[PDB]
């Protein structure tokens, strides 16, 4: 009850900044990799 | 005893030169006894360290010296086939006819072991073949039990 | 195969539920342990000839025992320690996988074959073979808090009161005791003994005759006499049961008439057989149980039901008695393997989570929060199958598969969703379709994570245990992973899943998905853009390749090994060892202040302190001494300052300023039937005549030689003990036979008087108690106190030892060890930091080389594994190459496409190193794991990028570039999924601080590194390689 | 396996009963077949070693090493140990009034390792600073410890 | 030569306290009798190799 | 295998042997096992050949 | 009886006892595998309650 709902808050909190941290690590490699061609 | 004591036991048991000089520069008591009442001359005979008896006897260590039984590095530097420590210990004043709580002598050991050159320089410096154990046993008759014939001949 | 489940979803629901069942049962039907059998099975036959010196048992068992160690099977290496306490302890270790039962029993039996070739003293003491390799699960304790009982009477309490229930409890195996139960002490007094004109052996005599018990037979027996009615049992004198029956023994009768008895000349007493060994907690007298855990048995359940029926007890012990609980590391696994459970609930939630915020549907996230915990079951089904527990290595193991469980089923239901969306099918069709696309793929990627995880389960040694349990674990769950992906996963996604019409992505369903829907693609969009516009020119970047390849191989070889992390397991030990002739009074003033320091610095940390005086992990004398410092929960230990890292160095620190002792305190290891496994270990040997003082001297040379090169050795050591003074007699036999005295009195005396005799047994409250003669401490404790002890000549003249003694000092060792039937010393020691023990073991086989003649050497402990297993790795990861690469040229059907899969692995390898280099790890087991999950995840999305690519140019007759650019577009989806679930369920393992800090970070560490860098890499780097090679070839 | 342990366990129920100049010697159990695997064979190529030498050699510094190696069932060496050899002389016995039975007597007395105890065992007094084994008796090493013997 | 409470305090429950440790064990019996002669039985689960 | 295990400690206790003492080997039953087993494989070569 | 005095089953009655605690899951498992595997030939989860 506790634990569960404090994991899931966790989640729900942590899962869309680690998917912007991922997408803008994608976007910064995407554009290294453009203007390296 | 006192810490300096103690470090320069261990030193010569276990037969370091360097920290027995640098300890020695530190006033340590070259006297200093263990708990059985040995000293750093009785370790250095047993375990054969020649340079660290020079050392000592060189900044004032007492060479007829005794342990709880009265056996001093003589006794021990006998009979373990140690030469060059017995004539060092002799050229220093050493009493090459003591004897223990038992009435024992160097010429009593060095017999036992069957060592020569240790029995030839002892008698060299008055070595009393004649004298008598506890029991009533000298020199000559430890050689005989122990088959020995040179040192008896030696020894007569 | 996944056909024949989407027209029978009942069939594969079916399925499911059997494994379900099946796990259930196996996990109430599993055992449960720290871990699981790694130390190769040790046997030590353990003796004690009381009142000896070490030359003397090494001359009269240990030799002959080692002699007689002969015609046993798989036999590894052999050691012997023998001590001047009397005890002698040859450890046979054998090779792993040995059956030590069978063993035991060989070694057992060949010494009942020489038993009569030793003295009648240890005949009588008694040799005992245990079992070492497995070590105590809990220790208990018996504390007085009262009127001060010795801590004999505690250790008689234990055996008769709290040893038969604790051994009938259930999971309780071997269960020792620390002390001893009681024994009648006879302390005799020479000068009460010279007034009657007595010795010992009157004394001993007189016991034997009065303390025996006699056949008498019975009245009316067998052949009997016609006419008897009646039979009946004789029962003549028998043993004796108290001290007053001890007391009233007819020693002599004085010429007066006056008879002489024990209570004169000899104190009686009810005490310990050994004083050796003391023991306090906390400054209290103890005593204490050693207690083993059984072969198949749950930790956590056992612990429970001892401390249960400990609490049954306590109504029945006197005022005064309280159980305490020191050395109690089940507390440790249980948290452990609670928060892996944790982390597996944790991770099913966020798949759940991550599914729905991709796919916007709660129908489709069902779905793999219904596949996971089937394949988790079916793996504690394989566990219980093949007979494994469940412990830190498998649960860790099942954290890492995880990953490749979410992987798979992600895979399957976003292929379906992404067809049912282009293409506005049905469930059905879609799912086919779908399955046709992914089923060969998922195949060859369960071929290729075998062929990565198998080979690692055939390491020889302790290690290969480790990687035993965590290969089949692992691969137990992948295999079922595909069957579930190929039989339910499909039956599920084509029922559940709600059809959607065509055209209906995502755009619109204003809000926060409405939002992550454009952003996404916006972002695949620039994704997309990037790979075409890296296409190309691919020169540019297989020389970022080859720099990335580079920096991996610098990374791997600056990253310094290791066996396992150090944990917190709640105790820690601390070690004190004195200078040569020390005494127990010494060392237990010693343990006082160790005591005082815990309980008054560390009061906020710490709960006790068992001090043992007597045993020491390197020694048994008054000289040495170990404590249990066992501390509180770790929720009361908030902080790393309150861990067991920083109050170990502030312990070393403040003993550092103890005069005339060695005082260290060291974290209790893991796995704790090894040791500390620094990989070096060191035994001189002579092989050839040479005795103690030309081995004891070629040691200190080679210890001096090793001084010499502390850049790659450091702290080399022995770990054996410094010859001590010895109190020397002289016995002359030409007076001892002209006073008329028999030298077996004379040894009998001595020997009895100073070491003690055991004489007979009596039987006390029930039990078989013994009867040991010695005498009273005042009259042994100086030289000075042997004229006081006289021997009964012939003639009835009594006879002072002083009149044949000779009695002189000299050096001798108080323990003496051999190696393989041979005198030796060892030696430990260390790699410097910055290499590898290779380097510091091929120097210490050099420096030996320049030994004296017949000295030479030999590897023990981790060192021993240390050189089978290190020339496996390279081969069986070159066969797991080979058999990778084939099973891919068989998925493509082609030579040389499968290199394109065979290039991603350094991609997540790197990330894995700079993770490990940045938090300052290890390249520890855990490590190794993590690395070959990563590239096993790499290798799925490598994979099924390259099948996408190749079905779409032969089949809709795609080319090249278009081809692998609707592949990434494709795939990008599912790979963002699988990586961010499985960050977010290891995050914890990473950020943790606690019970298992270690392990959970040494895993989460790489596993996320290598996550990040993969994901980041391959979806930029795959094509590249696809392309290359379509070209080149 | 099984069957050795079953023989070992029967064997014990029945060594009690066997003389004790058999149990000295040793009673063996093994599970080796009936032909020599091999022979290794040790020689001196210098003529200065005798039969007695080369295979004590063996015996003390060769045999008890390969009895363990994981295979081997049993060793048959081709010679015998060294031991001290007492050859009695009923003459020279009889002019000193002796017997064997004193032969054996004063080797099984003065050839002895005593268990002495040690200076400041447990139980000790308060303040003992000192604690050392005792050592009144070794077995002897040497031809003329043997002799010395009275 | 030895009553049964003898033996049942020097041989019999000396040697009952180990055997509770084994492994796959259902049962076991003691008998201590008056010539001394004693007999312990243990009885282990069905499936156990003897 | 025991044959090779026997030879290897043999070879790890011959550098302390005094002077003149050498190893002889007057009876091995493992040479032919060996050259028998060899020979076999090379018919077998011999016959992939033909 | 009195207090202290317990009782117990050994031999032939320990395994009837056994068997009498055996049968209620054998009749249960041996059902629930009956109900499973009909609705596997059968796909269907009513043919099998019938």
């Amino acid at each position: 009850m506790l634990e569960l709902l404090k994991s899931l808050v966790f989640a729900v909190i942590m899962v869309p900044v680690v998917m912007a941290i991922i997408l803008g690590l994608i976007y910064g490699l995407g554009e290294v990799f453009n203007i390296f061609s | 005893g006192s810490d300096l004591g103690k470090k320069l036991l261990e030193a010569a048991r276990a037969g370091r030169d360097d920290e027995v000089r640098i300890l020695m520069a530190n006033g340590a008591d070259v006297n200093a006894a263990d708990v059985v009442g040995w000293t750093p001359l009785h370790l250095a005979a047993y375990w054969g360290h020649l340079e660290i008896v020079e050392v000592l006897l060189k900044n004032g260590a007492d060479v007829n010296a005794y342990d709880t039984l009265g056996s001093t590095p003589l006794h021990l530097a006998a009979h373990f086939g140690h030469l060059e420590i017995v004539e060092v210990l002799l050229k220093n004043g050493a009493d090459v006819n003591a004897k223990d709580d038992n009435g024992i002598t160097p010429l009593h050991l060095a017999a036992n072991r069957g060592h020569l050159e240790i029995v030839e320089v002892l008698l060299k410096y008055g070595a009393d073949v004649n004298a008598q154990d506890k029991f009533g046993k000298t020199a000559f008759d430890i050689s005989i039990n122990n088959g020995n014939e040179d040192l008896a001949e030696i020894l007569q | 195969m996944p056909n024949f489940f989407i027209d029978r979803p009942i069939f594969a629901w079916v399925i499911a539920i059997i494994i379900m069942l099946a796990g259930g049962l196996a996990i109430l039907k599993l055992p449960v342990a720290q871990y699981p059998t790694i130390a190769p099975p040790a046997v030590t036959i353990s003796a004690s000839y009381p009142g000896a010196d070490a030359k003397t048992v090494q001359d009269t068992v240990t030799q002959v025992i080692e002699q007689n160690m002969n015609g046993i099977d798989n036999l590894m290496y052999m050691s012997s320690n023998s001590d001047s306490t009397g005890t002698v302890q040859i450890t046979l270790t054998f090779e792993s996988g040995t059956d030590a039962d069978i063993a035991q029993v060989q070694v057992q039996n060949k010494l009942q074959l020489a038993m009569p070739l030793l003295p009648q003293e240890v005949q009588q003491q008694g040799v005992s073979v245990e079992k070492s390799s497995s070590s105590f699960l809990m220790v208990v304790g018996v504390i007085n808090t009262d009127g001060t009982m010795t801590q004999e009477d505690i250790s008689d309490y234990v055996a008769a009161n709290m040893k038969d229930a604790i051994s009938r409890t259930s999971g309780v195996g071997d269960v020792q005791l620390f002390g001893s139960q009681y024994a009648m002490r006879i302390w005799m007094n020479p000068n009460e003994l010279n007034k009657f004109q007595l010795t010992p052996v009157d004394v001993i005599t007189a016991i034997k005759a009065q303390n025996a018990q006699v056949a008498a037979g019975q009245l009316g027996g067998t052949p009997p006499v016609k006419g008897q009615q009646l039979n009946a049992s004789i029962i003549a004198q028998t043993r004796l049961t108290s001290t007053e029956e001890f007391g009233k023994i007819l020693l002599k009768v004085n010429q007066d008439g006056s008879r002489v008895l024990l209570r004169d000349v000899a104190k009686i007493e009810l005490g310990g057989e050994n004083y050796d060994i003391i023991a306090e907690f906390n400054g209290q007298p103890a005593s204490g149980l050693g207690i083993k855990l059984a072969t198949g048995a749950n930790a956590l359940d056992t612990a429970a039901a001892i401390r249960a029926e400990l609490a049954k007890m306590e109504p029945f012990f006197p005022s005064g008695l309280k159980i305490v609980y020191p050395y109690d590391t089940t507390p440790f696994v249980k948290i452990s393997i609670h928060e892996v459970v944790k982390t597996l609930v944790e991770a099913i939630i966020l798949v759940f989570l991550v599914m729905y915020l991709f796919l916007q549907n709660f129908r489709a996230t069902l779905i793999p929060t219904i596949a996971v915990p089937v394949v988790l079951l079916g793996t504690f089904a394989v566990l219980a199958a093949f007979g494994f527990s469940i412990n830190t290595l498998t649960m860790f193991g099942m954290v890492l598969a995880i990953g490749l469980l979410v992987d798979d089923a992600i895979v399957v239901v976003e292929n379906v969703e992404r067809v049912m969306a282009e293409e506005g099918l049905p469930p059905k069709e879609a799912t086919r379709k779908s399955m046709g696309q992914i089923q060969g793929a998922l195949v060859g990627i369960a071929m290729v994570l075998s062929a990565v995880f198998v080979p690692m389960a055939f390491f020889g040694g302790s290690t290969g245990a480790i990687y035993r349990q965590f290969s089949i674990t692992i691969v137990s769950a992948m295999a079922l992973s595909v069957l579930v992906a190929l039989i339910l996963t499909p039956a599920l996604c084509a029922t559940m899943l709600k059809p959607i019409a065509k055209g209906d992505h995502g755009e619109g369903k204003k809000g926060f998905f409405g939002w992550f829907n454009r952003m996404f693609e916006k972002s695949t969009h620039h994704y997309t853009d990037s790979v075409g516009g890296i296409l190309r020119s691919t020169g540019r970047y297989l020389v970022l390749y080859l720099i990335i390849v580079v920096g991996m191989a610098y990374l791997f070889v600056r990253l310094p090994s290791s066996f396992l992390p150090d944990e917190d397991q709640g105790v820690f030990m601390t070690m004190v060892q004195l200078p040569a002739g020390a005494t127990q009074e010494r060392t237990q003033k010693v343990l006082n202040e160790v005591t005082h320091y815990y309980l008054t610095k560390e009061k906020n940390n710490v709960e006790s302190v068992f001090a043992v005086n007597g045993f020491g992990f390197a020694g048994r004398g008054q000289n040495t001494g170990i404590a249990f410092v066992s501390l509180k929960d770790w929720a009361d230990r908030p902080g790393e300052e309150n861990k067991v890292e920083a109050i170990t160095m502030r312990a070393t620190r403040a003993f550092s300023q103890i005069k005339d002792a060695m005082v260290f305190a060291f974290n209790l290891p893991a796995i704790v039937e090894l040791g500390t496994a620094t990989g070096f270990d060191f035994e001189l040997i002579d092989q050839a005549g040479l005795g103690h003082e030309k081995l004891t001297q070629a040691r200190n040379q080679l210890l001096a030689e090793a001084a010499k090169h502390p850049d790659m050795l450091t702290s080399v050591r022995p770990n054996g003990l410094e010859d001590t003074p010895q109190f020397k007699i002289d016995i002359d036999q030409e007076k001892a036979q002209a006073l008329g005295v028999s030298i077996n009195d004379i040894n009998t005396t001595l020997g009895a008087a100073w070491g003690g005799s055991y004489v007979n047994d009596f039987i006390d409250r029930g039990r078989v108690k013994k009867v040991y003669v010695m005498s009273e401490a005042k009259y042994r404790m100086l030289p000075d106190d042997i004229g006081d002890w006289y021997v009964r000549a012939a003639d009835g003249q009594m006879v002072p030892f002083s009149a044949f003694s000779s009695s002189r000092w000299e050096y001798g060792s108080p323990r003496l060890e051999r190696y393989n039937g041979l005198p030796s010393m060892e030696i430990l020691g260390q790699a410097a930091p910055g290499k590898s023990t290779g380097e510091a073991m091929e120097l210490m086989e050099q420096l030996a080389s320049k030994l004296p003649t017949g000295v030479g050497y030999d590897w023990t402990g981790m060192s021993y594994q240390e050189r089978l297993s290190g020339n496996q790795a390279p081969s069986l990861y070159a066969i797991s190459l080979i058999v990778v690469f084939l099973c891919l040229a068989a998925l493509y059907e082609s030579w040389s496409i499968p290199f394109s899969v065979m290039l991603v692995v350094p991609l997540g390898v790197i990330g894995a190193l700079l993770a490990a280099t940045f938090r300052g790890l290890t390249n520890d087991v855990y490590f190794q794991v993590g690395l070959l999950t990563t590239i096993g995840l790499s290798a799925k999305n490598a994979i099924l990028i390259v099948e996408f690519a190749k079905d779409l140019m032969d089949k809709e007759g795609k080319g090249l570039i278009e081809a692998t650019l609707d592949a990434v577009r494709m795939r990008l989806r599912p790979i963002l999924m699988t990586s961010l679930a499985f960050i977010l369920g290891v995050m914890p393992l990473v950020i943790s601080t606690g019970a298992g800090s270690g392990a959970q970070n040494a895993v989460g560490t790489g596993v996320m590194g290598g996550m990040v860098t993969a994901t980041v890499l391959a979806i930029f780097f795959v094509p590249v390689f696809f392309v290359v090679v379509r070209r080149r070839f």
